[PDB]
């Protein structure tokens, strides 16, 4: 896939013009044949375009092992104190405070290779 | 004579100045020269010569324009200008220092605010400056000194005793390194309460009535009522302390206990393979949190030690492209990456695609003009082929952009332009000094027409046959590309081009030069000419 | 709707609920680049015949590169309609030179072109979609704003929805020359950085001391790598 | 335990050998002993630290040496270590499995269709980083991909997850090597200990190497930090990173496209 | 300022105009006026490799 | 030049002025350790590689001792020594 994308970046920049290029740009999947073969080099899957329950928030700091870390729902770390002084801030809403010691591991190596 | 005239006629000053101006990116020479100039003025005051003070200011300005990532030297020259009487020039030095890191350097904000605690003579302007530092750099991991200073200034200046509670309540949700001091201040300030009516300093009364089921105006015996208030607020603070403690403990025990260097040493330094890897891991963690100020802060923190390694520049550019769809930001990232990185290949190659997505092609032509003028129109004799080839792709794109097509079937002219073919032929004539010879030979055969293939085979290949150069006649990949040029024609039949390749190419090549051609031609013959294998075998056999 | 500028101008004059009042203390700067000057001059003369001198001003470069010119278009105390008109004309013209060299109409925008551009505004803004802000801007004082991949009517509606929410005020007097000096300084720095590109090897890094400073260190690191490979081979060996 | 005792007010003619003889081999076993001398003069300041393995032997030595004759003066061998709010955090260990090892850089791949080869499975995991072996078990529809870097393993798991190889979805996790798997199978057949071993490190610091960097191919290297200095070879040895690396990689990928268009290799 | 000259090798080794000046321009290194020939004679091999 | 607190520009003369000149001989003969006075003239040539010259591991984030019983007892990665 890297060889195909590098050969397409070699061939397309030497056999095309801006008139063909600007008509090929669509906004449904942000497809641009100059820059899209560069971003697709690292990962095989790539999408062009509820975060706390996905498979990326859970294994962020460490890969392979999943965990549900505790966070604060009404986090005020982004709002400046010039806006937080306008009104008194409500109580902090809590979640995942019952899994501060519990971690689970999708052990495939023991179950599929050792114990068959 | 004064110290300035003795400083001019001294023998060591000229040698140090020539060693600085001989290699400008050797920071130890700059520091030795700066220490010698400061040693030349052993009393530093306002009664010294201004003709030497202007030279000190020019030396510091040249050092800070050559090395803008030095954190301590902006502080040094700013407090030098504060020692020399004025503060407007010191404020200008602080502003250009904070602009050198683009408002995301903790040490310069800390030193500028310790400076501004005495020199501002205005309270609302101090609050606007500290809130600017809060919204830009206030999410730093090691920012305990900044927030301790800001809480000290609130506790010293404010008399309403309300903003301190607000800022400390904000700090009790921020993952700081030195965080338990703020929790200890919070717990001893809950102990320092005097009545129930101060609970409105924490939250509103409806949030106390709904979440904690407690009223402010509940009159009666308020002893155990306030004790139950303290216990429930201590339980909520303990839960939020467990959350922030797990976050800080995770960030420390996985990431922050590995990075040992957090400062800009020099453009000549070397950073270990552990620390680069842990910066990449920490920024991969930082992207997931999706807090934008903290993410840009940690990317600037990773640009602090190792901006010359070009990995975090390209990573932060790709993050601004795909995760935010903010591509002018990535354009400015790649523009500032040209000023620091030494391996300028991949940053300029990505910046080409960034400019081409923006549909600003006059900017692309003005950028390529700087490359073709940086060599004084001698891009064909460059040692690094990765610069010239990334230039040549987009220059061919620009030549297809300006000029119209020459051939049929809507085929625009590629590398065979009058401003492009000469640059290729100037590089192909070296034959041993310039690498990337077969890359052009595999990329000049990608037209596949009737007259254009004849044009390519007439300009270079027939000319190589006519001159008979040793390097291309020895290499079999040259003849492999030449056979691939004819065999993939779209106008000829199979029998005529097969008779062409068999009869009028293979007897033309040399028999004693076939020792390096036969491993490259045997693969092509096994590929496309199966019945022509034993014919080529009887031509290159061991006996005459 | 249509592909004409004036019909969308009539539409944006009609249903934007008394949008004739301009913005107090309003400023916009559009730096653009053209390959040639003679094609630009006719469109700019038509623009000065349409837009007055007090609202819009133009600033040339110093001709240092001699190939790529840089022209500032400063819109000062502008209304919301003239801004949309000027940005539509300039965003059509700086891309028509690459897409349509044979159309030959400075006020008719075709359908195959998408408007994508970048314009600066002062920092003192208050917003309290296709136009986005930027992160990590290169200008110390000004904020860069991006529009991407729009038709004519979408460009009109998005620029009007952007300028109906933002609130300008209290701009500095000769801030144009300040932006000129800062822009020239920044791009002269990156041009000098591109001039430093052939000067990497043996030029200005003090290689004579840098070889001797790292000569035992790379050797010990290579010995550590060889020991790592041998220990990995002993670790993966069953034996 | 490593209990530390601080001897003080020693004489000038008392080196580290006399303190080690007076501390160790007297009803105890002192692991280390160091007298804190001057930074530039070389003379001892009269203080020294003695770290032993057991706390009871160090306590008995501190109780027996309290007032003993040490080179004409007192020993003062009282302990140095062992109501504030601030205490350092202490943690236990995850007992060293193959998940909680930060030096564990080999990825266990499973869910294969028993159809992919070894060179093709090398070609799946080649640009993520340098690699050492791609051998797979036969009949077990699984394999092992060991890198050198841990960030390369992170990139491989973050990219290759959910990627179907030969109409069969992949399962990526962690795992040990083949010899450690054989040791775990030999210790699990009798079920005595079933203990694992940590993967060895890199003997850090390492200035020359840049992580997630591949190179397939005289050398006049300037050793500049912006470029790459050293790299691991592709099988294996250590190579000096030359300037003609992207050229050789481009020639290699053009040769790979030419030999893959015909069918001389499937990878 | 007398007995000074501002110069940078980034504009001299690239062979551009304005590579030397007498006034305080941001980004230039101040050297002595009588040692400018010693500066030009020091970077001879880089200019010779640039021309050849 | 900044953190040494003796080569500071604005308040370094205050440090160099009142040394508390120790007119008692016992106040000068009591301390027998090194001064480790870092001069301003220290350049980048000294200590080129900060990892070869043995640094210190940074201190952990300190936690409250009254709320120390709620720490996660199981770490994420295996740390040795």
């Amino acid at each position: 896939m890297n060889d195909i994308l590098t050969d397409y970046k070699t061939f397309y920049l030497t056999h095309s013009n801006i008139v063909t290029y600007e008509s090929s740009i669509i906004d449904s999947n942000t497809f641009d044949p100059i820059l899209y073969p560069e971003l697709k080099m690292s990962n095989p899957k790539y999408d062009p375009v509820d975060w706390h329950k996905k498979t990326e928030w859970k294994e962020a700091g460490h890969i392979g092992i999943t965990t549900e870390r505790p966070q604060i729902s009404n986090s005020i770390i982004e709002c400046n104190s010039g806006t937080l002084i306008q009104k008194p801030i409500s109580l902090p809403n809590f979640r995942n405070l019952e899994k501060i010691n519990q971690v689970k591991i999708n052990d495939l190596y023991t179950e599929e290779f050792l114990k068959e | 004579m004064d110290k300035y005239t003795a400083l001019i006629h001294d023998e060591n000053f000229s040698t140090l100045t020539l060693n600085v101006s001989r290699y400008p990116k050797s920071l130890a020479y700059w520091e030795k020269l700066l220490n010698y100039i400061v040693k030349a003025s052993a009393p530093i005051c306002k009664s010294t010569e201004p003709q030497l003070l202007k030279l000190i200011r020019c030396t510091y300005s040249s050092m800070l324009n050559e090395f803008p990532y030095l954190e301590n030297y902006y502080i040094d020259f700013a407090l030098l200008e504060y020692k020399l009487g004025n503060v407007s020039m010191s404020h200008k030095i602080f502003q250009r220092g904070l602009q050198a890191f683009n408002q995301r350097s903790l040490l310069l904000w800390t030193s500028y605010l310790k400076f501004c605690n005495n020199v501002i003579s205005h309270q609302k302007q101090l609050f606007k400056k500290y809130e600017t530092a809060e919204e830009y750099v206030g999410l730093h991991f090691f920012s305990g000194e900044f927030w301790d200073l800001y809480l000290e200034q609130i506790s010293s200046r404010c008399t309403s005793s309300k903003k301190y509670w607000n800022v400390l309540r904000k700090i009790l949700e921020i993952p700081l390194h030195s965080f338990s001091k703020f929790y200890a201040l919070w717990l001893q300030r809950i102990d320092d309460i005097m009545d129930l009516k101060q609970l409105s300093q924490l939250t509103s009364k409806d949030e106390l009535l709904k979440k904690l089921k407690i009223d402010i105006n509940y009159s009666g015996r308020k002893g155990p009522y306030l004790q139950d208030a303290k216990k429930k607020l201590k339980k909520i603070t303990k839960e939020m302390y467990m959350v922030v403690q797990y976050q800080v403990l995770e960030i420390y025990s996985i990431f922050e206990s590995k990075i040992y260097i957090n400062y800009y040493t020099s453009p000549e330094t070397l950073v270990s393979s552990d620390e680069i890897e842990t910066w990449i891991k920490y920024l991969d963690y930082t992207i997931t949190l999706q807090t934008d100020s903290l993410t840009h802060l940690n990317f600037q923190r990773a640009l602090l030690p190792l901006a010359h390694y070009d990995l975090v520049w390209i990573k932060y550019s790709k993050w601004l492209i795909n995760s935010k769809n903010d591509l002018l930001g990535a354009k400015n990232v790649l523009l500032m990456g040209l000023k620091f990185s030494l391996k300028k290949t991949e940053i300029i190659k990505l910046l080409y695609s960034v400019i081409c997505k923006l549909n600003e092609y006059v900017l692309l032509r003005n950028l390529l003009e700087k490359i073709e003028s940086s060599y004084s129109d001698n891009v064909e004799n460059v040692d690094d082929f990765e610069i010239f080839w990334d230039y040549l792709q987009f220059k061919t794109f620009c030549q297809n952009s300006l000029y119209s097509s020459r051939y049929s079937d809507s085929q625009s002219n590629g590398l065979l332009n009058k401003e492009l073919f000469d640059k290729v032929w100037k590089r192909l004539s070296c034959k041993e000094k310039k690498s990337g010879q077969e890359i052009l030979l595999n990329n000049l055969v990608q037209f596949y027409s009737k007259d254009t293939v004849e044009f390519v085979e007439k300009n270079i290949f027939q000319k190589i046959i006519e001159f008979g150069w040793e390097y291309y006649l020895q290499n079999g990949m040259f003849w492999n590309c030449y056979c691939r040029l004819i065999y993939f024609d779209t106008s000829r039949s199979y029998l005529d081009k097969r008779q062409y390749i068999v009869r009028k190419i293979w007897p033309q090549i040399d028999k004693k030069f076939a020792q390096s051609v036969l491993p490259s031609l045997t693969e092509f013959c096994e590929s496309y000419f199966p019945e022509e294998m034993d014919t080529l075998e009887e031509m290159f056999t061991e006996e005459p | 709707q249509s592909f004409d500028i004036w019909k969308n101008l009539d539409r944006i004059r009609s249903t934007k609920k008394n949008a004739g009042q301009f913005i107090k203390g309003s400023l916009l700067i559009l730096p653009m680049r053209t390959e040639d000057k003679q094609q630009f001059d006719e469109c700019m003369d038509e623009l000065h015949k349409y837009i007055s001198k007090d609202i819009l001003r133009c600033y040339p470069q110093k001709e240092q590169k001699d190939e790529g010119m840089l022209f500032y278009i400063v819109l000062k105390d502008f209304n919301i309609l003239d801004s949309c008109f000027v940005l539509s004309v300039l965003l059509a013209f700086q891309k028509r030179l690459w897409m349509a060299p044979s159309e030959k109409s400075y006020f008719r925008v075709p359908k195959n072109i998408n408007l994508t551009g970048s314009f600066y505004l002062p920092k003192n803004i208050e917003t309290g979609s296709s136009i986005v802000e930027v992160g990590f801007n290169v200008v110390p004082d000004f904020q860069q704003f991006q529009v991407k991949a729009c038709h004519v009517s979408k460009f009109m509606n998005e620029l009007s929805n952007f300028f109906s929410q933002v609130e300008f005020g209290k701009c500095e007097a000769n801030v144009i020359n300040y932006f000129k000096r800062e822009y020239n300084r920044t791009y002269s720095q990156i041009s000098l950085a591109l001039y430093e590109l052939p000067l990497i090897g043996d030029g200005l890094f003090d290689i004579k001391s840098y070889i001797s400073k790292t000569r035992p260190i790379i050797e010990t690191s290579k010995a550590q790598m060889i020991k790592h490979i041998s220990e990995m081979k002993a670790y993966n060996e069953i034996s | 335990n490593n209990c530390s005792i601080f001897v003080g007010d020693l004489a000038p003619n008392v080196t580290e050998s006399q303190l080690f003889e007076l501390f160790i081999n007297r009803y105890a076993s002192t692991s280390h002993a160091k007298i804190v001398h001057d930074q530039v003069t070389g003379m001892s300041k009269g203080y020294g630290f003695v770290k032993f393995t057991n706390s009871d032997e160090q306590q008995l030595a501190l109780s027996e040496m309290q007032g003993v004759f040490l080179n004409g003066r007192a020993i003062k061998v009282g302990p140095t270590s062992g109501m504030s709010q601030f205490i350092y955090p202490v943690q236990q260990q995850p007992s060293l499995n193959h998940f909680t090892d930060p030096n564990n850089t080999t990825v266990f791949i499973g869910g294969l269709s028993s159809l992919v080869t070894e060179d093709e499975l090398r070609a799946y995991f080649q640009p993520f980083g340098t690699i050492v072996y791609v051998k797979i078990p036969v009949g077990k529809c699984c394999g092992f991909v060991q890198y050198v870097d841990r960030l390369s393993a992170e990139a491989a798991i973050a990219g290759m997850q959910g990627f179907p190889i030969a109409n069969s979805r992949v399962r990526l996790s962690w795992g040990r090597s083949a010899k450690q798997t054989a040791l775990l199978q030999q210790a699990m057949l009798s079920n005595s200990l079933q203990v694992q071993q940590q993967q060895p490190g890199l003997q850090q610091p390492n200035y020359g190497y840049i992580p997630s960097s591949t190179c397939e191919a005289n050398v006049s290297s300037t050793m500049l930090p912006g470029c790459q200095i050293l790299n691991y070879s592709n099988p294996q040895q250590v190579i000096m990173q030359g300037s003609e690396a992207v050229v050789n990689s481009t020639n290699a990928m053009l040769n790979r496209l030419e030999q893959g268009s015909n069918g001389f290799m499937f990878a | 300022m007398r007995d000074i000259v501002f110069v940078s090798p980034q504009l001299y080794l690239s062979s551009q105009e304005g590579w030397k000046s007498d006034s305080a321009k941001s980004g230039f290194i101040p050297i002595l006026k009588n040692d400018l020939q010693r500066f030009q004679d020091s970077l001879k091999h880089i200019v010779d490799a640039r021309n050849s | 030049k900044v953190f040494v607190d003796a080569n500071r520009f604005d308040i370094g003369d205050l440090v160099k002025a009142s040394k508390l000149p120790q007119r008692a001989n016992e106040k000068s003969a009591h301390h027998s350790f090194k001064q480790t006075s870092r001069s301003r003239d220290e350049t980048c040539e000294s200590n080129p590689f900060p990892r070869l010259n043995n640094p210190k591991k940074l201190e952990p984030p300190k936690i409250l001792s009254q709320w120390s019983n709620t720490i996660p007892k199981t770490s994420i990665f295996y740390s040795v020594d």
